[PDB]
């Protein structure tokens, strides 16, 4: 399987950047396996 | 070897997800390419570390991203999702609250070949990267970084 690069631009920030989305906070776990789980 | 976010692809070929190449260091999250040789031209990055854990890998060299973000300012994430162009999307992150300290997580929701794009603070450093998460059927993604 050949797996491989192509550069997609700068590290910038941008200031026209279109903005959305919450801040929802949230009680995790995180396991031996790397995956977070809700905890209640 | 060039400074830069990049897609890392497959092979017709796929995207099945993003990096930052810095200081020579190409970074990105584990679970995008399980630690598997790249290439890049006539040349060849052969993984340096990982940790399945914290989802991440480098290549040709440990771990260079520290930034953090502060908890309180907005931050962006530079998308580049499959076929299209590298974008910016400003967002205030949310927080997972763990046993271990609270992390920063925005509630951005990309498809999967997203995965390894770069968060960036208003100065334009790397923060994380964007694909490790959970779902509250809306995905949230942690902003991971590693340790320098």
């Amino acid at each position: 399987v050949d797996m491989y690069i192509e550069r997609a631009g700068d590290i910038t920030w941008e200031k026209d950047a279109e903005v959305t989305g919450n801040s929802p906070r949230l009680d995790v776990a995180l396991d031996e396996s790397g995956d977070f789980s809700l905890v209640e | 070897t060039t400074d830069g976010v990049y897609r890392v692809m497959t092979r017709g070929s796929t995207q099945v997800g993003v990096g930052v190449m810095q200081e020579g260091v190409f970074h990105t999250m584990w679970h995008v390419t399980k630690g598997a040789a790249l290439r890049s031209g006539e040349g060849r990055l052969d993984p340096y570390w990982g940790d399945v854990k914290q989802d991440l890998v480098s290549y040709c060299g440990p771990w260079k991203l520290d930034a953090a973000w502060d908890g309180l300012s907005e931050v962006q994430l530079l998308a580049v999702p499959p076929g299209e162009r590298a974008k910016n999307i400003q967002t205030l992150p949310g927080i997972f609250k763990t046993k271990d300290g609270d992390i920063g997580a925005v509630a951005l929701d990309y498809p999967a070949g997203t995965s390894g794009s770069p968060i960036l603070d208003k100065s334009g450093r790397v923060i994380g990267l964007y694909g490790n998460g959970v779902v509250i059927g809306s995905y949230v993604s942690a902003i991971t970084q590693g340790k320098r």
